[PDB]
């Protein structure tokens, strides 16, 4: 029973401070945030005061930050009526704390933080798990403890790892992932113990977003060729604000290149144009110029699968296009009714409430 | 003895050979002092391994290259890219020996090919990490018309846009000398900007990215702009994923284009006349009408054809085209697309 | 005004000084175009982070650092290291914005403290990553007798006896300028050579690492040969551990010498004029008297003093040794060796 | 009962080629080899034709080379009759094989290798397991696979690794080793899947070779802040072809930060100073001016422990000091007899047998 309901799969809750976690931290780490004079991990992926931070007509806070609180963010998202559900994502850079132990604590906070602040004050919400990257057994036991609260529909992990995601190493995640049933998003950011290219630091910031393409093509060939796909088949993988053109061309070379090495990887027995098809699924926002006339229509072809694309509004990130100006790029009403609400039914069974 | 400039009439373009090199070649090249030295420590590069890479897979040999690739399709212009002899050069972490090393494959396959048949020409290996080597060894040779393009890597140890290269550049087309880059290996960091692969398919797909790399940073480099004369190709990097590549940088340098205030043009702006791409290995994909469109959504005048002779991923001439392939733009990258980036007249 | 040369009677030298500078400071120094610069980005560096670094921890203030540090002990010479206002400014990046924030902290560092009181003296940051800005600043006011050497970071892309950055050091030294490089983080690779370090024990104790990596490269490059006039030293990088370090050099030069057939001297031999070190953190050895040893194993003529005010693990200019240390080499460092290396007049 | 033996507690065998293996591997993996046209993975440590690599008076065998057969290695270790027992390390480069598989396979076959044909061969022979650092849930199962063999007696680790020893990613090995009652060793060598030094790549092999000090620090720093030696507290640690004269400059500091850091590691309730005398020992080829006159005496000063010094010749490698000249630089006997024979005892209780 259901008709699948319309989710916005990427919009943010930016923490406004690092002492916004002090409640939710044992005795032994809050007198530590409070003596540190509280270093605030708040990443560069969206810097704070670059063009794609926020909407100019976004509702912003008292500092003049938008997205800091759920009425600010459940007031923009919601208001035009067209959404059911947002999926929160908070980017807070847990994950580039290079104190095992605290990583694992600060991600536990900043989930009681969504919990208690966000998914608690608006049924419309849901939201991934923030895991502490750096120990993956841990990571999986983060993601063993909110597997009971199912307002937590993904787990959530940077598009640049430190091992990529298909090493034995990572392993527990996806084995945990599998068994609360929850899909795995690489959202674009990273860790950053390594250049961020196979070439060196990019100087720009408009150089490093654009590029972050080039890793999530490492990622997946990992996570395929070193057998996620087969030990974990219930696997999905939701590519979060990482663009989808570039996938098509990646695809095809990867199926030539597994035909050449099929018995390297013996465990890969359907292709990973089959495989890809499947398992991985992709966010809109940004589209990437899928926007402008004719081009989604076209992208779908080259994806060969219309089962991939889901729709999101990357609120409150500014793109070039806005969320639904991926409409004029195709004369489909069957592939857009695909987008906003039925693949996205793949990843967490979200129907309209009433 | 003397060459004449490069000609390419009725004939087609392989910017990719690979000439087979035997051992006892580049010594009468290669001064004493760096033979033993070789003796004594081989060329140390990236890896911690004495012979393989990390990811490890006329006369002399002149007539099995004239008959079986310049003769059996027609071949009238291929370029020379000689990695080393028997794992590339100029990464040798010794730079005094990399650049040596160029020095005598420079000499060889100038004394030893192209000038016994002029109908294949070289790329000169430089040290693309010490810039002064590079320009002394573009100044000793690229005044050559044995010499067609500088012949760098795909892996740096900074993006390719850096201004560590920069003395390098104007050298090169201050000798009116376009530059090629070549998949690599090595150059200082992981496989990929998140980690090293584990299996083949990941190693060989993954040199497409190092390609998506190089290419942002020479755009936002502002380095078209302050060598607006410069003419560089990406080679066995496969070309179809540049264009949605491309499209991704215009669509958000269009919100972040502050950042950057210096940048006159547009980034995608920038290939017209700078950003060409070798054809090898084909892109297959599953509709084989998407190449061709994708093809000239990067640009189908930057588009130029490759073998990669004798690697085992060479294409046949003409049995790497699909079905309907356009006849005009496969003409134009067997033939127009490869004279407009060498330099030769019309 | 007008400066005196430094003058060292008396009075102790301190090689590490880090003024506390202000918010609204850098801005008369800095073109519009950088202010709203930064404003929109703020000062990328190589972390993922939009504030932190990667392992987190008269008049405006010239007089609380002349009352308890300038004269409750006595200080004469004590050099300023500014790291950057507010993770150090030429690591940045963008490497143009990394120029003019170097250029705007040398302008404020000589008009609002070392003019105001001639004691201090400043080491200037240079961006050692793009060596034409290096020579380019170095020229600007390494000539100015405020200037009292080059400043740079333990940690750096390529080893500092690279010779990316032999542009930098004519420069330097065809100004009469030695170069300090202090303690740092970034660089472009991990906190080790083996991974980035979890606890703060590791990071703390990895500094003297990075430091053993550039003192082993600067001497083996051949660097001290090509540049016979060079003096460097290494500041909060822990005097005791170069001593076993120069020593295994050694051991193992006398078998494997012949990689390196140009090193004129014996490597330990290039210390003796080329290689300083500030004392700060202090060694302590459970048996206080091999401090003593250690120092002169490594050098009694190349050890200065240091404090690193206003820093948590800050030294008291004679707390800081131990029982009965040798008077005649506490007497060395105190006043000696630090008018040595800057190139005071005796 | 018995008196502790005389063991060298380095030497090298030196795989002849990666063919040697081909007898040890699965059908589908030795295939592989011969089909591959067999890429050696043989290191960079110690160059084939440099000075380092081998000695003047070593017995070699029909290609020139030394160590490549165990009836070589027996008659030139044992000669003068000094030594009971050597400790073999074959440092062939499985562990920079980045196919994971891969490295697993060649890394048993490899120790298959030293079992029958060097282990077998001579009951003065001990060795190091081998194991497949890039997957250590399965470099754990290659430790327990070999337990029963008692033959083979410290685990072997190349000096610089892929992510630090001490990070939880690497527990099993720990775990493994103590439960089989096994030293870890850590010799100089590395996967390289970094730059060598926290500043890039060093251009020269001597550069390199001298520099692999900086990341024994490290290692140490984090084996012992992340809490191995708490989890584990059998563990001992041989440091092998490493030096040690940098170790009282490095122990000092870490005491002094360890003292002021406390509540950050507070599982570590001894010095580092301690811990590091009771667990850490090291071989003393190459002695790096120790040999001299006084020095080693004054070593032992700075040390604080006469326990930690074991003895080694490191053959075949040529040093600027032989194995027996470590007696030119103390005047204490009782202090030699601790190096040839007691510390060692404490690592593997080898007796003196008849
Ligand atoms: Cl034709
Ligand atoms: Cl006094
Ligand atoms: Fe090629
Ligand atoms: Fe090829
Ligand atoms: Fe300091
Ligand atoms: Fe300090
Ligand atoms: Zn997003
Ligand atoms: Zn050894």
């Amino acid at each position: 029973d259901g008709v699948p309901a319309v989710v916005d799969c990427d919009v943010h809750a930016v923490l406004p401070s690092p002492h916004s976690l002090i409640p939710y931290l044992d005795e032994y780490w809050a007198d530590q945030l409070v003596a540190q004079l509280a270093p605030t991990y708040e990443p560069n992926y969206h810097p704070r005061g670059s063009a794609i931070a926020q909407h100019s007509d976004a509702s912003v806070d008292e500092n003049g930050r938008a997205a800091t609180t759920a009425e600010n963010l459940v007031k923009d998202v919601f208001a035009d009526g067209f959404t059911d559900f947002a999926v929160v994502n908070c980017l807070y850079g847990v994950q580039q704390i290079h104190q095992p132990r605290r990583e694992m604590a600060h991600a536990r906070a900043l989930n009681h933080w969504i919990a208690n602040e966000w998914l608690d004050k608006d049924d419309r919400l849901r939201a991934s798990i923030v895991v502490p990257q750096g120990s993956p057994r841990a990571a999986a036991e983060e993601i063993d403890f909110w597997s009971g609260d199912k307002r937590f529909v993904q787990v959530l992990l940077l598009g640049q790892s430190e091992l990529l995601y298909g090493r034995e190493i990572n392993w527990p995640i996806w084995e945990a992932a599998e068994a609360a049933g929850l899909p795995v998003t690489l959202h674009i950011g990273g860790v950053f113990r390594q250049a961020p290219t196979s070439v060196g630091w990019p100087a720009s910031h408009l150089e490093w977003y654009v590029g972050q393409q080039s890793n999530i093509e490492a990622q997946l060939n990992s996570i395929i060729s070193e057998g996620i796909l087969q030990k974990f088949p219930k696997t999905k993988i939701l590519l979060s604000e990482l663009g989808f053109n570039w996938l098509p061309p990646f695809m095809w070379k990867f199926d030539k290149l597994w035909k050449s090495y099929r018995p390297d990887i013996p465990w890969v027995q359907e292709s990973p144009l089959e495989l890809i098809r499947e398992h991985v699924r992709v966010t809109t926002s940004p589209s990437d110029g899928a926007e402008e006339a004719g081009r989604l229509d076209s992208i779908v072809d080259r994806l060969g699968s219309d089962r991939m694309l889901v729709y999101s509004s990357d609120y409150p990130h500014k793109h070039h296009s806005g969320p639904r100006d991926i409409e004029n790029g195709t004369h489909s009403p069957e592939l857009l009714d695909r987008i906003y609400r039925r693949n996205a039914f793949d990843l967490y069974n979200l129907v309209v409430p009433s | 003895g003397t060459l004449p400039a490069p000609s390419v009439t009725t004939g087609i373009v392989d910017a990719d050979i690979h000439p087979v090199p035997q051992d006892g070649a580049l010594e009468p090249y290669l001064d004493d002092r760096w033979k033993k030295h070789i003796r004594e420590y081989g060329v140390r590069t990236t890896t911690g391994l004495q012979f393989i890479s990390e990811y490890p897979q006329p006369g002399s040999d002149r007539e099995l290259l004239r008959t079986q690739l310049l003769d059996k399709h027609n071949i009238q212009l291929g370029v020379l890219q000689c990695l080393a002899p028997g794992n590339p050069a100029g990464q040798a972490l010794n730079q005094e020996l990399a650049a040596a090393l160029c020095r005598a494959t420079n000499d060889w396959q100038l004394e030893h090919l192209v000038y016994p048949d002029p109908r294949m020409r070289a790329a000169i290996p430089v040290t693309f990490e010490t810039p002064d080597y590079a320009v002394a060894e573009i100044e000793r040779v690229g005044a050559d018309p044995g010499v067609v393009a500088v012949l760098g890597t795909s892996k740096t140890l900074e993006p390719l846009g850096s201004r560590k290269y920069w003395p390098i550049y104007e050298a090169s087309v201050a000798q009116n000398l376009p530059i090629q880059f070549h998949l690599s290996q090595g150059g200082g960091h992981a496989n990929t900007g998140t980690g090293w692969t584990s299996y083949h398919t990941e190693y060989h797909t993954g040199h497409v990215q190092s390609f998506q790399s190089q290419l942002l940073s020479l755009v936002l480099s502002g380095t078209f702009d302050r060598f607006p004369t410069l003419k560089v190709m990406f080679v066995e990097g496969n070309v179809a994923h540049f264009a949605p590549l491309i499209q991704r940088m215009d669509y958000t340098w269009e919100t972040l284009r502050g950042e950057l205030p210096d940048l006159q043009r547009k980034p995608s702006e920038y290939i017209r006349d700078h950003i060409w791409a070798s054809t090898q290995p084909i892109d297959e994909p599953e509709k084989p009408e998407h190449l061709a469109e994708l093809l000239e959504e990067f640009c189908g005048d930057n588009v130029v054809f490759a073998t990669d002779y004798p690697h085992f991923d060479f294409d046949d001439p003409e049995t790497a085209f699909p079905r309907s392939f356009p006849v005009d733009l496969r003409d134009k990258i067997l033939r127009g697309n490869g004279m407009r980036f060498f330099g030769v007249t019309n």
